[PDB]
């Protein structure tokens, strides 16, 4: 048990910047989707200002 | 005393139930590549062995060390699109 | 994609061998035990004998009697044979060699042990007759009664791992079995296991009910094969289950020292050799069992169903109401609850 | 693919094929005197309807109830480590609840059936 | 360490007039502070069911004719009886823990009880053999179940840190 | 938080992190050498680790984008122990890591490997492996003699360098 | 297979059914034969009318004959299930049961000894080796 | 034939009445009522004498109570 | 009771949008509620996802439209057994 | 791959096609074992969204002891019934259909939350868009289901333990006080 909370920050860095690059890349690639006519891309569903990431995608 | 035709079915038994045990566990060893079955497989341990997956590259458990990892290490990073539960 | 169909291949062949050589050992075994010899006629030394039925009881016409439903009385051999066989999976021979590994294997073994009960029950209307109806009412009214205690009896042995994994219960098993502080429990765990299959010193379907054969008395053919493979993949599942919560499961001893003199690396001669070993013990863990079991059919006679229930819910269960009460709070006293 | 599902796919086929070998390769042959129920060798009507005991229905009615605690106790052997010193004597409650219930169940001797094969206990007065 | 109640509680919230003791007290201490007139309570109600149902059979008896009742049921009697004295004693004497009653008596206790224990270098209510989320939800369990004693009888005996007071 | 059901898909994207983060070194350790070297990691890397989950506790929600400049820190770090150990005893810890490849990466399997690598590293990486939370006059397990609960097969190697390391006296 | 498991139903009812108790004794034992006695008729090969037969009772051997699945024989046992017997000239006995079921074997023998009726069996058993079920087929 | 005392005319007589007479019974509910008795009064005397409770295990990761002081180390 | 218990025993999806809502509350009278509003809004849809769903039918009746479709960095699907392939 | 995708409408179907013949079967057994056949589609439906534990809890109890339950009252017991002819249900068949119609809408309707009753019911439809699944690595332990039920059941609501022990006591004292006939 102390084993894996002396690893637990170490993965939760990794599987966190991977959730913010992935999440990025989201929000560029439905900017660049929406090209031309008027559409919040940026703006969050969510009316606090918090960051969260993106679910329930078209399905591939 | 014994008698070995009462003990002779039991002998056949006890035959195909220890050949059918090792050569099962010969089978086991040859789907891992040379190492033992995980009996009890944790969510953390699941989430584990998924990540090792991805590390070594393509191969179940073969368990590379490494100082720093590659580059294509950060780019094969899987998300999972589960469906819509209807 | 081709191992995983010829582990199945192979372990397929060698419990259906397994369950047919039961019934020769029997024969041979309750011979001896009144001084005659088995039979010995039909192989070098009587072996194959059961391959001698099977051939001829393959042969035999099926005659579907006109008060009968025709598909019930033929798909409740498949169900019964289906449900006594799908049970092989969790047992390990080995630790971590099962047919699917999966997390919670006593509640599966535990839950397919509920369908068996349904053969006996629904092939009494099957053929309905008002002597046939009643006795399959007394065989599903016993075969109930005591799989209660015997479900019990398993979580009174889970209070001690608290994990439904079958693996991590024999693992755990590696400091002490758990017939040894259980001692009572192995008893009440074999005759509760006796009554179960229905075996002929708690049975009165059989041989005492107004059918000559007990509920299957109609038959011929294939709805009696599988029947007679159910009734006996039923023997050596019940052994299973006696082999790992409460015998141990594939542990015998040590051993480490005995391969620090053999070998000198991990070699597929050693894993082979190491599977034997844990195969073997199982294997004798089960044959010892299923001997328990043909010897206890030659001495005694059999049970009145008042004898039965009597026995099942005044006598063993309040004991059990004891036993539920005292090793938790064994458990409790001393510091020690197991951790999942 | 595991190798979990191809056993629960594959003991139907052995059972439908050693079911199909049976009804292909025996002789079918029937007539009526073949056909009906067997009891001993001689034929009878059956009764339409037949009385029964109490007890053979109560042992079955009676069976969910100590069931339904036994898949109760369930639950708590699973978490018996985090509920320590505190869930024990909740289950011991509940338990105990249970007990006295059976209690009352073997007090009242329902799963008994009595005989009347009494032996003519009243003495003989005369006159 | 064991001792954080990791909780917001209120802090000498009074139900009555009077100052309160605890917001749930053991039922060590409960068993403890109970007045002379409390044990009478208890004698009271252990006396009261047989001579209740000698009473009631004295008004109008079962068979036609007076007769006592058997010792078999005035064994019950007495059983029941101190049931209800034990649970009314309880419920009286849990009141005056709440300050809904007078407790100038037992509140001098209390302050001599809890400078012991500062002098005796130990914890304010005692150490538990439980982890502290279980001494929280054992005593959310516990938490004013004095009322609701109709129903089902439900009793404190978990050491847990909180108890409606400062400090 | 929940596992993946009915039919999961898994997918990868081609994308890059942006220009604004700097770039860091990912840990390629595997589960049984991560499982070594984790108590090691713990011990250099405390005030990193619980920077970290410190930071994300006290913005709640922001999680994510505004930790990220200390979850860089404790990745490198750990990168620093585990290459240190690599260049201190690679043997050592890969006769530790091998024997827990086997026994379900079970810690209780590998006392005799571990107690060469525990040894070796407060030699020369002078890092020692403790279990917290445990109050005295309780003995740690790794430490104890005759426990009940023995693996099923000693791995040959650490046995024969076990044996080697008392003949040795380094032991 | 038709030979190596053999399975007669448990008809005997009078003197010849002890000696038939003897072939299940342990001298003479019939388990080491591949014999036993599943006792319906729905499941038995073969009858054995061990014993006399009665005016009341040829119907309830006919239709305990009648049951069996096809593939079946039976043998007589005795001198009282062929021909009468001691009790040819009675009125109330049937003259063996060739008047009631087609019987393929007698044994012969007032208590036909365990010996005789192991003989019988032997005798059957060679009248199954050349019963030819798919060389009958090809029409031979 | 063996009468039933009750439990209140004598209480020992019944008890051994029971014992020898309805022995399930008796010694179903002797092994159960060793079980609550013996986890009331056998405890504290184990606490006292046989070895004390053991720490509480982790359930997540522990969070200390601080306000984040500056670390040096690995910035580039 | 189990007000935000997970399938783990941890804190559900939705606990942090729940217990920012409780913290409004808590803090707040009656006839103020009024500003509670958008807590309230972010709660219900953490819950279900309406304007989740919403947004994205709104960029898919687009992406249905191009005949040029994906000018991006693509997302690529890869089966199971291919998670760090190459 | 895609071969199994559809498994979940397939139950969805074949849960349906089940209940059909439950309520028309000439012999009562005969639809109470297709009753069984619908609790093992459920128990199918149960593993496939990703509920493992509960199959097996629905295989043992409701399989296992009520149906057991079931059919071994209709056994002994004597039940009359009259076969799905045309001329007795087809004056049945108008209020069928609008019930139908009604019944199914009105359950599609509550969840759903627009005040405009169309848009309440398409809502019910809009579900294909799929839910990303990511890794968080904060548990670290196998808290399985079972163990997060038996630590609710026995802390935070040891009380509907307790009580649901009333309530079983309640299960065994009727059948019993029913069918005793007391002297
Ligand atoms: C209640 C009244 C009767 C009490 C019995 C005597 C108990 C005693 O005096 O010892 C105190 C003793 C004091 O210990 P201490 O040394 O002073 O200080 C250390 C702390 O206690 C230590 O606290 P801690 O924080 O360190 O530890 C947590 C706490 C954990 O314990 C708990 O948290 C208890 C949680 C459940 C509370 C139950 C309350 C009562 C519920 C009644 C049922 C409700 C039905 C509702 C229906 C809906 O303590 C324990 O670990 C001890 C548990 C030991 C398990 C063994 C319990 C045996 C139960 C059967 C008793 C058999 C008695 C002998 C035969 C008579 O505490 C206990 O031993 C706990 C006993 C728990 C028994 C509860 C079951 C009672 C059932 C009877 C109810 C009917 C009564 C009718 C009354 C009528 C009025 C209306
Ligand atoms: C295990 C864990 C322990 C927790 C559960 C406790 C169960 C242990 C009970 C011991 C039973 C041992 C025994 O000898 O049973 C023999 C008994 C055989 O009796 P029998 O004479 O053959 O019955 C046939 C006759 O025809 C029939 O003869 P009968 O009609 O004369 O009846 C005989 C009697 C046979 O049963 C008994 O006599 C045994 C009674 C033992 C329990 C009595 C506890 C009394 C506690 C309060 C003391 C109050 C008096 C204090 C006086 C004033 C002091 C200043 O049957 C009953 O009447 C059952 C009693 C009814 C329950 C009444 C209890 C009132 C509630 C009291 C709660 C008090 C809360 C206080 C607050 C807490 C403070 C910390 O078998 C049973 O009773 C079955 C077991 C059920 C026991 C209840
Ligand atoms: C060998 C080594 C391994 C052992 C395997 C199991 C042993 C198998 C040994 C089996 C030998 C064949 C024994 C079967 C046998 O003779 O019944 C003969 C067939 O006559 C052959 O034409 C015989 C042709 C049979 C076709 C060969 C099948 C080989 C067995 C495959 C398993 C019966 O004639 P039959 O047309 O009147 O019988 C028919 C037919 O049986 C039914 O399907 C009809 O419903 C019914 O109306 C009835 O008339
Ligand atoms: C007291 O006398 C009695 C006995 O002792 C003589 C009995 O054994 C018995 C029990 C009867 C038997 C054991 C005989 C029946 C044996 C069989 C039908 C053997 C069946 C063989 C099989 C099913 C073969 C299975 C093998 C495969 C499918 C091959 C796998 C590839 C009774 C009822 C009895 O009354
Ligand atoms: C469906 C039939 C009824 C449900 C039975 C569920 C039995 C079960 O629990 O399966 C568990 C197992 C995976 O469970 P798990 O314990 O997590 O495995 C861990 C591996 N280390 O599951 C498996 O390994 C394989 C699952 C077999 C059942 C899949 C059948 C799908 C049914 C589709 C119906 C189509 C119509
Ligand atoms: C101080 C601590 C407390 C001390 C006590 C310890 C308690 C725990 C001990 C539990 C062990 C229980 C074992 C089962 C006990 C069964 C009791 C019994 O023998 O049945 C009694 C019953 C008669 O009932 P009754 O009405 O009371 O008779 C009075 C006559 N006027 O008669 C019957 O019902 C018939 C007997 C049936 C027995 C089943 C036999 C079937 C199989 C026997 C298994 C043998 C195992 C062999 C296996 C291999 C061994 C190497
Ligand atoms: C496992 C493998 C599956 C094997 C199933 C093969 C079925 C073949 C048996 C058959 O032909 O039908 C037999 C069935 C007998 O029933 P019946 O004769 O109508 O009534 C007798 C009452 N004493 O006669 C029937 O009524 C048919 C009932 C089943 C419908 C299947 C029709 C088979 C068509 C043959 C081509
Ligand atoms: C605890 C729960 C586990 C057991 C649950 C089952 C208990 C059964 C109680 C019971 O049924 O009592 C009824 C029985 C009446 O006997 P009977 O006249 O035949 O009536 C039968 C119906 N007509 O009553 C009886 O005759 C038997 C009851 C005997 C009660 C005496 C028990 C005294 C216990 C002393 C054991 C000491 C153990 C050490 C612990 C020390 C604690 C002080
Ligand atoms: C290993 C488990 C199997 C060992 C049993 C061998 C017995 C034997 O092979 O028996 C020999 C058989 C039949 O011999 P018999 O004439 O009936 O015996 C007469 C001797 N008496 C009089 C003493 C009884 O001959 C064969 O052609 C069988 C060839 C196919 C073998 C099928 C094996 C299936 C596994
Ligand atoms: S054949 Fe002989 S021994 Fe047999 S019953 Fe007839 S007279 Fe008796």
């Amino acid at each position: 048990l102390w084993a894996r909370i002396y690893l637990m920050p170490l993965l939760q860095a990794e599987e966190d910047r991977q959730t913010v690059r992935r999440s990025i890349a989201q929000l560029e690639r439905e900017k660049e989707i929406m090209k031309g006519t008027g559409f919040d891309v940026d703006k969050s569903v969510y009316n606090d200002g918090k960051f969260h990431a993106p679910a329930l995608m078209i399905p591939p | 005393a014994i008698p070995f035709e009462a003990l002779l079915p039991y002998g056949i038994i006890f035959g195909l139930l220890t050949a059918g045990g090792g050569a099962m566990q010969v089978l086991h060893v040859y789907r891992n590549g040379g190492v033992r079955d995980r009996f009890a497989i944790d969510q953390w341990d699941s989430q584990m062995m998924e990540r090792d997956l991805r590390l070594n590259g393509g191969q179940g458990r073969k368990q590379v060390d490494q100082a720093t990892a590659p580059e294509a290490f950060k780019h094969n990073h899987v998300w999972k699109s589960e469906r819509p539960l209807i | 994609m081709i191992i995983n169909i010829v582990e199945i291949l192979i372990f397929l062949v060698c419990v259906l061998f397994s369950v047919a050589y039961l019934t020769v050992a029997e024969r041979k075994t309750l011979a001896y035990m009144q001084r005659r010899l088995g039979p010995n006629f039909v192989g070098y030394y009587g072996l194959l004998q059961a391959f001698a039925d099977a051939v001829k009881l393959l042969l035999k016409e099926i005659v579907l009697p006109k008060e009968s439903n025709y598909i019930i009385l033929v798909i409740s051999p498949l169900i019964t044979l289906i449900t006594a066989l799908i049970g092989w999976v969790v047992i390990p021979l080995g630790p971590g060699i099962t047919l699917g590994e999966l997390n919670l294997g006593i509640l599966f073994s535990l839950a397919i042990g509920s369908l068996g009960v349904f053969g006996s029950l629904l092939s009494g209307w099957s053929s309905n007759s008002k002597y046939s109806l009643l006795g399959s009412i007394r065989s599903t009214a016993q075969l109930i009664s005591y799989e209660l205690i015997l479900t019990s009896i398993f979580i009174i042995i889970i209070m001690f791992v608290s994990s439904l994994n079958i693996t991590t219960i024999i693992e755990t098993q590696r400091v002490v079995w758990y017939c040894i502080p259980l001692l009572p429990l192995l008893l009440i765990f074999f005759i509760a296991s006796v009554a179960e299959t229905a075996r002929p010193p708690f049975d009165l379907t059989e041989s005492e009910s107004e059918l000559v054969a007990g509920y299957f008395t109609e038959y011929s053919g294939s709805p009696f094969v599988f029947f007679f493979l159910a009734e006996y993949s039923n023997i050596i599942l019940i052994s299973a289950f006696n082999g790992y919560l409460l015998l141990g499961g594939y542990l015998s001893f040590n051993y480490s020292y005995l391969f620090n003199i053999l070998f000198n690396d991990y070699s597929y001669v050693s894993f082979l050799f190491e599977g034997l070993i844990n195969s073997s013990a199982y294997a004798i863990k089960l044959v010892f069992l299923m001997f328990s079991f043909i010897w206890v059919r030659a001495a005694f006679p059999r049970f009145t169903y008042d004898n039965l229930i009597n026995f099942c819910w005044i006598i063993l269960l309040p004991l059990l109401f004891g036993i539920f009460l005292i090793i938790p709070s064994t458990l409790y006293i001393f510091d020690s609850f197991p951790t999942l | 693919m595991n190798t979990f599902i191809i056993f629960i796919i594959l003991i139907p086929i052995v059972g439908f094929a050693l079911l199909a070998v049976n009804i292909l390769l025996a002789v079918y042959k029937p007539y009526n005197e073949k056909l009906g129920a067997f009891e001993c060798g001689l034929t009878s009507f059956n009764q339409t309807r037949l009385a029964f005991n109490a007890a053979f229905i109560l042992v079955a009615i009676l069976f969910l109830p100590f069931d339904l605690e036994i898949s109760t106790l369930l639950p708590y052997v699973m978490s018996i480590y985090l509920v320590s010193n505190y869930g024990f004597t909740i289950v011991l409650l509940f338990l105990l609840i249970l007990i006295i219930g059976f209690v009352y169940e073997i007090n009242t001797n329902a799963l008994k059936i009595n005989k009347h094969n009494k032996p003519n206990t009243d003495s003989l007065i005369y006159k | 360490s064991s001792s954080t109640p990791l909780v917001k509680t209120s802090v000498n919230y009074s139900y009555g007039d009077y100052p309160l003791i605890d917001a749930d007290p053991h039922f060590k201490r409960v068993v403890g502070y109970m007045r002379p007139s409390d044990y009478g309570v208890i004698g009271l109600a252990t006396a009261a069911l047989p001579a209740g149902i000698c009473f009631a059979e004295w008004l109008d008896p079962v068979k036609g004719k007076f007769a006592r009742p058997s010792v078999k049921f005035l064994r019950v009697a007495t059983m029941l009886g101190f049931a209800v004295g034990f649970g009314a004693a309880y419920a009286r004497s849990s009141l005056r823990f709440f300050g809904v009653t007078e407790n100038a008596r037992e509140y001098k206790k209390d302050e001599a009880q809890m400078a012991a224990r500062k002098a005796a270098g130990l914890e304010p209510y005692g150490t538990s053999s439980l982890t502290p989320e279980l001494q929280e939800i054992a005593a959310k369990n516990s938490a004013h179940s004095i009322a609701g004693l109709f129903i089902f009888p439900w009793f404190n005996f978990v050491n847990h840190p909180y108890h409606g007071r400062e400090q | 938080p929940r596992e993946a059901a009915a039919h999961w898909v898994p997918f990868e994207d081609k994308a890059n992190m942006p220009d604004n983060v700097p770039d860091v070194v990912e840990v390629g350790a595997t589960s049984a050498p991560l499982l070594s070297a984790s108590y090691f990691i713990g011990a250099k890397c405390k005030p990193y680790n619980d920077d970290f989950m410190l930071c994300r506790e006290e913005s709640q929600g922001s999680g994510a984008i505004d930790c990220l400049k200390e979850g860089r820190r404790v990745t490198r770090c750990a990168v620093s122990v585990i290459e240190d150990i690599n260049k201190s005893c690679l043997d050592e810890f890969r006769l530790h890591w091998q024997c827990l490849e086997q026994n379900n990466h079970q810690l209780s399997g590998c006392r005799k490997a571990e107690a060469l690598l525990n040894k070796c590293v407060f030699t020369k990486l002078n890092l020692e492996k403790k279990i917290p939370g445990l109050r005295p006059d309780e003995e740690p397990v790794f430490l104890k003699k005759d426990p009940w609960i023995k693996p099923a097969v000693d791995d040959f190697k650490s046995v024969r360098a076990y044996a080697e390391a008392k003949k040795n006296g380094t032991l | 297979a038709r030979q190596g498991s053999f399975w007669p139903v448990t008809f005997g009812l009078a003197c010849c059914a002890v000696e038939m108790m003897h072939v299940s004794a342990p001298r003479y034992d019939q388990d080491r034969l591949g014999i036993i006695f599943r006792a319906s008729p729905r499941q038995s090969d073969i009858m054995i009318v061990a014993g006399t037969l009665t005016n009341k009772m040829a119907p309830v051997l006919r239709q305990v004959y009648d049951q069996m699945p096809e593939p079946r024989w039976v043998i007589s046992m005795g001198s009282c299930a062929n021909g009468g017997g001691y009790y040819h000239f009675s009125y109330s006995v049937v003259r063996g049961c060739d008047r009631i079921v087609p019987v393929d074997v007698y044994v012969p023998g007032c208590p036909p000894t365990s010996e005789a009726l192991m003989y019988g069996v032997f005798q059957l058993q060679r009248k199954m080796r050349n019963t030819k079920i798919t060389r009958m087929w090809y029409r031979k | 034939i063996n009468a039933n005392p009750g439990f209140w005319n004598g209480p020992f007589r019944y008890l051994r009445w029971s014992a020898h007479n309805r022995p399930h019974l008796f010694f179903a509910f002797a092994i159960g009522i060793a079980g609550p008795v013996a986890a009331l009064t056998l405890t504290p005397l184990r606490r006292k004498y046989l070895y004390p409770d053991h720490s509480p295990l982790p359930q997540s990761y522990p969070l200390p109570q601080r306000a984040r002081e500056g670390l040096t180390g690995f910035d580039d | 009771t189990a007000a935000g218990i997970s399938l783990t025993g941890g804190r559900n999806r939705c606990f942090s949008e729940w217990q920012s809502f409780m913290h409004c509350t808590a803090k707040t009278d009656a006839k103020s509620r009024a500003q509670c509003l958008p807590n309230f809004e972010d709660y219900m849809e953490c819950l279900h996802h309406t304007k989740e769903k919403a947004r994205l039918r709104e960029i898919e009746s687009v992406l249905k439209q191009k005949k040029e479709g994906l000018e991006a960095p693509p997302v690529k699907v890869i089966p199971v057994k291919a998670i760090g392939l190459v | 791959m895609y071969l199994t995708y559809y498994f979940i409408e397939i139950t969805i179907f074949l849960a349906i096609l089940c209940t059909i013949f439950i309520i028309s079967a000439k012999n009562p057994m005969v639809s109470i074992l297709y009753m069984i056949a619908l609790f093992v589609i459920a128990a199918m439906y149960l593993y496939l969204i990703g509920l493992g534990i509960f199959s097996l809890l629905y295989i043992m109890i409701y399989i296992g002891a009520i149906a057991v339950l079931f059919l071994f009252i209709i056994t002994l017991l004597d039940i009359n019934s009259t076969e799905l002819s045309v001329k007795s249900n087809i004056r049945d068949l108008p209020l069928v259909l609008i019930s139908l119609i009604v019944l199914t809408i009105s359950g599609l309707m509550i969840y759903s939350n627009d005040s405009i009753l169309i848009n309440k019911l398409l809502e019910a439809f809009g579900n294909d868009y799929n839910t990303i699944i990511t890794q968080d690595w904060f548990n670290i332990e196998n808290t399985t289901l079972l163990t997060t039920i038996g630590n609710v059941l026995l802390t935070n609501n040891a009380f509907i333990l307790l009580v649901l022990a009333i309530v079983l006591l309640l299960g065994i004292i009727g059948p019993i006080s029913i069918t005793m006939k007391h002297k």
